């Protein structure tokens, strides 16, 4: 079925880097258009911030620019989430999503906690 | 979009 393997918490250093693992799935019913429009959101709820789009980086927000990156193989389904140079302003929670379709579009709630500390 | 809103 549809879904997203993450950790619900993770931490880290300022300064240093991060990386989020993450794997989604779909149903094998599945279509092969899209070529699966892969983005990472930072505060979904609130301001809801792009952090990474495969569909194009000119959607990504000013405050992740290169300090962000997907490293992930979606012939894999791998989505993991690379966050560079690490900031206290960077904690806070990340929500993956995944496109293969117009009607086939998926969201993880549960994201992953990102607290940066020293 | 829609589902979740905003
Ligand atoms: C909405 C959405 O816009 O995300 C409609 C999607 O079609 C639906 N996906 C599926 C497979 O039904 C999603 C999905 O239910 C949520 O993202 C789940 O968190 O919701």
């Amino acid at each position: 079925t549809w879904g997203v393997s993450s950790p619900k918490n993770v931490q880290g250093l300022s300064g240093s880097c991060l990386l989020i693992p993450c794997i989604f799935s779909y149903p094998a019913d599945v279509p092969v258009s899209n070529g699966i429009t892969a983005i990472w959101y930072y505060d979904y709820s609130g301001k809801r911030q792009v952090v990474i789009h495969s569909g194009d980086p000119k959607l990504v927000d000013k405050r992740f620019r290169g300090r962000a990156e997907l490293m992930g193989n979606m012939d894999h389904k791998v989505c993991n989430l690379l966050l560079k140079d690490l900031k206290p302003e960077d904690s806070g929670t990340y929500n993956f999503r995944f496109e293969i379709s117009d009607s086939n579009r998926w969201l993880d709630v549960k994201g992953t906690t990102v607290t940066v500390t020293t | 979009g829609h589902t979740w809103g905003h």
